[PDB]
């Protein structure tokens, strides 16, 4: 059983955390969807 | 079918991932459902297009999801964790360097039952899911938007 709930709006909030870095990375995607890594 | 984000559990119930449902059709990762049917309250949803490449599915119509990361602005990733209201998360994008282009991406690292969920411009349009990514130990997600 695999079912869905409904858990809010699609909504910026201007109030929000803010965090992570901005890495540029070289990468490959195969067949099967999977990204790599490239050097 | 109101517009907004969704968790996707599986049956104890557990969080599998989340997605998106806009202009009547629910949109998520294919590696969250791998094409299964979902079920709504009494109804059921049966997936109408997927891509194993691009990681992406969509249920009841073609994918409507169109806008993209404009290379410069913060993004927010609507975030639905498993056991936790929805909740954003600001950032701004790195960069997947690809040969067939340049795709952006979010270095957030969060559980994996959030996969699926959306990511955002600053007008609230949904410009890719997140979930499928990367190792650089941190995760990098790339922002993967399908095609309207």
């Amino acid at each position: 059983d695999m079912y869905i709930e409904r858990a809010g709006d699609i909504t910026w909030e201007k109030d929000a955390e803010v965090t992570g870095n901005s890495p540029r990375l070289d990468v490959a995607l195969d067949e099967s969807g999977d990204f790599s890594l490239v050097e | 079918t109101t517009d907004g984000v969704y968790r996707v559990m599986t049956r104890g119930s557990t969080q599998v991932g989340v997605g998106v449902m806009q202009e009547g059709v629910f949109h998520t990762m294919w590696h969250v459902t791998k094409g299964a049917a979902l079920r709504s309250g009494e109804g059921r949803l049966d997936p109408y297009w997927g891509d194993v490449k691009q990681d992406l599915v969509s249920y009841c119509g073609p994918w409507k999801l169109d806008a993209a990361w404009d290379g410069l602005s913060e993004v927010q990733l609507l975030a639905v964790p498993p056991g936790e209201r929805a909740k954003n998360i600001q950032t701004l994008p790195g960069i997947f360097k690809t040969k067939d282009g340049d795709i952006g991406a979010v270095a957030l690292d969060y559980p994996a039952g959030t996969s699926g969920s959306p990511i955002l411009d600053k007008s609230g349009r949904v410009i890719g899911l997140y979930g499928n990514g990367v190792v650089i130990g941190s995760y990098v997600s790339a922002i993967t938007q399908g095609k309207r």
